[PDB]
């Protein structure tokens, strides 16, 4: 979606503070998708993403490495 | 000439488009509320 | 003057906002206790 070409490590400030929405938060995740102007296929993969980070861990507490 | 079809078309076209009948929008409501975001519908949200 | 009914209400309503009989508050209390943020009741919780 959002401009790849290096190390793109992990802090993408549109993936954590959808996060923080989606885990404890959502049913206003509809609103902020049109704040984005994501597409239908471009929100197709952040929710993806999103619900396989629900394994771990916690918003929280916070740390951030780099790949 | 078989291009006959290619004037014919366009004329009918200019007809359409010139009585403003359906602008396209950039509002997207392929999806009811919060079935996008769930995930058993996964397979059906990438088939549409 | 059909505007009289803007009148006789004017009157009704002061004698209930003086009676004290209703006050508002800043709580909403719509839902039990771990509804709202249930993943399966979004979608009445989005029409409430």
């Amino acid at each position: 979606i959002r401009g790849n070409y290096h190390k793109f490590s992990y802090d993408d400030p549109v993936f954590k503070q959808g996060y923080k929405i989606y885990k404890s938060d959502a049913t206003l995740l509809n609103d902020f998708f049109t704040a984005i102007s994501a597409g239908p296929k471009e929100q197709g993969i952040l929710l993806r993403a999103f619900a396989y980070y629900s394994l771990y861990g916690n918003v929280e507490y916070h740390y951030v490495l780099s790949p | 000439y078989p291009r006959l079809e290619g004037i014919i078309v366009q004329i009918n076209t200019g007809y359409v488009a010139s009585a403003n009948v359906i602008r396209p929008v950039s509002e997207k409501r392929y999806f009811p509320e919060n079935l996008e975001q769930n995930q058993s519908a996964a397979r059906l949200v990438s088939a549409v």
